[PDB]
RNA sequence: GAGAGUGGAAUUUCGUGUGGAGGGGUGAAAUCUACGGAUCUACGAAGGAACGCCAAAAGCGAAGGCAGCUCUCUGGGUCUCUACCGACGCUGGUGUGCGAAAGCAUGGGGAGCGAACGGGAUUAGAUACCCUGGUAGUCCAUGCCGUAAACGAUGAGUGUUCGCCCUUGGUCUAUUCUGAUCUGGGGCUCAGCUAACGCGUUAAACACUCCGCCUGGGGAGUACGGUCGCAAGACCAAAA
């Protein structure tokens, strides 16, 4: 059991379609989105921030990153 | 102290049931208004 | 222009006999036939499928002969459904000779009821 | 205890006969130190089979329900409803926490 | 169970009546109807044998299903 | 105790029941 | 297929609720097995007990072999237009 | 168990292989 | 969202009638009576499981069951006999351990002394 | 019975032991029963029985009994 | 578990319409039953017994056993608790109680079934198996009896021992679908055990406590004696 596991399973209580990292089959040492979300929430809790605020800011940062890679892929398609 | 708290919660639940039953008793039937309430219950005609 | 009181063909399958009875809509018998009342079969066996088919065929011929154009078939018996299907098909095959004239049967119905654990059945035979 | 008295009347019984029987049971409950909390009518219902009485066979009925807080002896004391000609069926059940609609 | 005949089609109505006989469980109860008395001591033995043949049929169906599902998947 | 051994006791009991109903009836 | 849950049965099954209970009888009028609905054994026991009560109370049929199919709200009296037939099609 | 404990504080080394996920999809 | 009964005045005489012991089943009356007996015999204030409390409760149950049980009801009579033998075991424990509570129970419940 | 083991279905545990022209034969015999044992005026049943006989002549004795080998080879796989 | 009520299907009998030749039964027959009108068909009446489906490797009970539904009264069990109490426990000779079915006593009841028995057949014979009638009995009330392949052919209890799949009834956690922990009931199995078959956390495993019982077969669960029983018989139970 990992300390971040409840937060990883709380990320499973959301949008399930996130990444093709599991059948990518390139390496077993890069974390996926849910594990890094849970680690972010865990280290925020270890800082002393509130719990719900930790999930809110971690989800907002993830959504910002996903929109930024969406617009980056849009730039790739505009160059393509 | 834990036993006293348990007894207080049990007594509070019993008092809550008693208060609920005391509020609902405004629609119960006196003998002097029995046939009137039977008439109104027959007129109202709750569905099947 | 839509009629209600069709005649009823009662078919009763027993182990040892078959009873085909023609009534009106209210249960008044007009004609009937059993296994032993058929003019051809004489002794030996009555539990065959052929006897039940022949009884229904006989009644179908008689029902055409009295000009009945609409019937309701009610079947009853503790047998497989294939036996009752073959009995109904025989009736129509007697009313019409080879599937040519229109169907008189406007309704079919199975009426078989079990005891809800009623009386004790007889003792098993030791043969 | 709290009970539901189900009353299935014959469909030909008029309003006055229904009221008379319901009020007779109600005055019986009051005389045994009891409270009537609820009386309701389910209207006319269609039966699953034809209930056969000395009058004949009935395929309809009027359904009533009285909810009472009464003595434990009251189902035994209500056995006169077995000889009542306005009734098709009657049944006393312990009150349940189910919504009947 | 009553079935209407539509457009004089006897075979379709008979198929519908057979299907409603089978799917209502009434055919299974008619086939199970007995002609003689069976004691409870013999009902116990019959129930034991019926459970044994049900176990064998379930095992056989499981083996066929595992073979067919493993073969159809293309492995 | 097999059925074959039960049969010896069965016959002893039948003969004894027969003798007891013949003698003790009188 | 109608997915009925255990909690729905434990909330709804009563011999007064004939509209709900009519789902658990077949067209021959006999009680459906538990494995056809997937409810709990306790829920199936409650359904069987309430339908037996409603049968003895007259609201549900013991059997529909030889009669018309049971529907809630429809009469079970055998009437002339039960076996209504058409001759003008012939 | 020191090394497994260190490497469990990482990404996902507990990822099922393709054959196990295939059989789990087969069984359901 | 206001229910219908929260508009009319409540009826206090009907609530008093509702909670009358004539409207209670025999099991509820036994529960109330056994709680009273347990209050009468307790050693501490939260005491509900000492030997003399169990003896007094068993005596009350035994006296109720010996009067209400039908002669043909053998299955309940076996449980009544079990209650009798449990009370003997508890009295035997109290006779060697707490002689004062033993004499208390025998005097107040009217039981014989049978050390044999 | 058969020896217990593996999977085995019988080649004759299907519809195979029903030789044809049976209902045609009993219908033709029924027409002799009705029409006082004459071949006249119901030659349609005679023609159907004959055509069933040439249909049996066209048909041949075939049965797919190689299912057991396929089951045995799927067990080994 | 006991008491009090109540429901429908089916069988049998009876009645009333319609109808007319058989029905019933067998390997094949016959007795039987039917023109005084049967079987069959509709409606009705009476009565007794058993409760279809649910429904079963489910549930409950010490065992024997317990099945429609409602209500009354009532025995036991399970779960949870930062509640009580404080070794009050296990087993159990002699004893006491409960105890299928058949049987007995008294009074009711009697549809179906059916020892005995009558008849029809089979057979070399047939005191049988098959058919047709059918008494006691089977049911209720109150007593007696005290036995069964009363079987898991496995006494009761306690502690310990790798797991997997189901399932009854709870609780907790859940992260939307499942895990955990009790509780009984099943299937499979690592060990270990077993003459072998097999058993296997509900042991026939690793140990223990207490009781009952065995000591080659036959004679024999017989004789004698005592106690119990209205009887039928039961329990303890030899020797040559
Ligand atoms: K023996
Ligand atoms: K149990
Ligand atoms: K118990
Ligand atoms: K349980
Ligand atoms: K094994
Ligand atoms: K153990
Ligand atoms: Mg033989
Ligand atoms: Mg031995
Ligand atoms: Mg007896
Ligand atoms: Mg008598
Ligand atoms: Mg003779
Ligand atoms: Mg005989
Ligand atoms: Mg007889
Ligand atoms: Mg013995
Ligand atoms: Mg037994
Ligand atoms: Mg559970
Ligand atoms: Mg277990
Ligand atoms: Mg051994
Ligand atoms: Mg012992
Ligand atoms: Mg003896
Ligand atoms: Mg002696």
């Amino acid at each position: 059991v990992l300390p971040e596991d409840p937060y990883v399973r709380r990320f499973a209580r959301k949008h399930p379609e996130a990444k093709l990292v599991e059948p990518n089959k390139v390496s077993a040492f890069i974390p996926d989105p849910a594990r890094v979300y849970g680690c972010r929430v865990l280290e925020l809790t270890k800082n002393g921030i509130s719990e719900d605020d930790a999930m809110s800011v971690a989800n907002m940062e993830y959504l910002a990153e996903r929109k930024e890679k969406k617009k980056a892929y849009k730039r790739l398609k505009e160059l393509a | 102290e834990f036993w006293r708290m348990t007894g207080l919660k049990r007594e509070e639940k019993k008092k809550a049931r008693k208060k609920l039953l005391h509020e609902q008793s405004s629609l119960w039937i006196e003998p002097k208004e029995l046939e009137k309430k039977i008439t109104e219950a027959l007129v109202d005609s709750t569905t099947l | 222009n839509l009629e209600t009181n069709a005649d009823i063909i009662h078919i009763k399958l027993l182990r040892n006999n078959t009873f085909v009875t023609v009534t009106d809509s209210k249960g008044n018998v007009k004609c009937k036939a059993t296994s032993g009342s058929l003019p051809d079969l004489k002794g030996g066996r009555k539990m065959t499928s052929y006897t039940a088919d022949a009884t229904a065929e006989n009644i179908g011929r008689r029902v055409k002969a009295m000009g009945l154009k609409s019937v309701v078939v009610k079947v009853n018996g503790f047998t497989h459904f294939k036996k009752k299907r073959n009995a109904i098909v025989a009736f129509r095959s007697g009313y019409s000779n080879s599937r040519n004239d229109q169907n008189p049967i406007v309704y079919i119905e199975d009426t078989t009821r079990k005891a809800h654990n009623g009386c004790r059945l007889p003792r098993k035979r030791r043969v | 205890p709290l009970y539901d008295c189900m009353l299935l009347f014959k469909p030909i019984i008029r309003k006055e006969g229904l009221i008379d029987l319901v009020a007779r049971i109600g005055k019986h409950v009051y005389s045994k130190n009891g409270v009537l909390t609820e009386v309701k009518s389910f209207g006319k219902v269609e039966l699953g089979y034809g209930i056969k009485k000395l009058d004949g066979r009935h395929y309809q009925g009027q359904l009533m329900q009285i909810t009472m807080m009464a003595t434990p002896n009251i189902n035994k004391e209500l056995h006169y409803l077995n000889k009542d000609d306005k009734l098709l069926r009657w049944l006393l059940v312990k009150h349940r926490d189910i919504k009947i609609g | 169970i009553r079935v209407k005949v539509f457009s004089g089609d006897l075979d379709k109505a008979l198929t519908i009546l057979q299907r409603k006989m089978q799917s209502s469980g009434m055919e299974r109860l008619i086939k199970a109807q007995q002609t003689h008395h069976i004691k409870n001591s013999e009902k116990k033995v019959l129930a034991r044998k019926n459970l044994e043949r049900k176990i064998k049929s379930i095992d056989f169906a499981r083996k066929l299903q595992s073979i067919l599902i493993k073969k159809v998947r293309g492995l | 105790d097999s059925v074959k051994k039960k049969r010896k006791k069965k016959m002893n009991k039948h003969k004894y029941r027969k003798l007891r109903k013949k003698q003790g009836r009188k | 297929k109608a997915e009925i849950t255990t909690e729905e049965v434990l909330k709804k099954a009563d011999f007064r609720n004939v509209r709900f209970l009519a789902q658990f009888i077949t067209e021959a009028g006999i009680l459906v097995k538990r494995k056809q609905t997937g409810i709990s054994a306790k829920a199936q026991r409650k359904i069987a007990r309430e339908i037996k009560t409603a049968r003895a109370f007259g609201l549900m049929p013991f059997t529909t072999m030889g009669t018309k199919a049971f529907t809630f709200g429809k009469t079970m009296e055998n009437r002339d237009q039960d076996f209504e037939y058409e001759v003008i099609d012939d | 168990m020191h090394y497994m404990g260190l490497f469990s504080k990482a990404g996902n080394i507990f990822r099922q292989p393709r054959a196990m996920q295939a059989a789990n999809a087969m069984l359901q | 969202g206001t229910p219908k009964y929260l508009l009319e005045p409540p009826k206090d005489e009907l609530v008093q009638t509702y909670f009358h012991p004539d409207n209670m089943s025999s099991a509820e009356k036994m529960k109330i009576e056994l709680a009273k007996v347990r209050e009468e015999f307790k050693m501490s204030e939260s005491d509900c499981g000492s030997a003399r409390v169990q003896v007094a409760q068993l005596t009350t149950k035994i006296k109720h069951l010996s009067s209400v049980l039908h002669k043909k009801d053998k299955h309940s009579k076996k449980g009544l006999i079990a209650m009798v033998h449990r009370r003997k075991k508890l009295l035997k424990y109290m006779r060697r351990t707490d002689w004062d509570s033993y004499c208390l129970s025998l005097s107040k419940l009217g039981l014989r002394d049978n050390p044999d | 019975g058969r020896k217990a083991g593996n999977l085995y279905i019988n080649p004759k545990k299907l519809g195979n032991l029903a030789k044809p022209c049976m209902k045609e034969m009993v219908s033709f015999l029924n027409c002799m029963a009705l029409n006082n044992i004459k071949d006249d005026k119901c030659e349609k049943q005679k023609q159907l029985l004959s055509v069933c006989m040439q249909g049996q002549s066209d048909h041949k004795n075939k049965s797919w009994g190689n299912i057991n080998y396929h089951l045995q080879r799927l067990t080994r796989g």
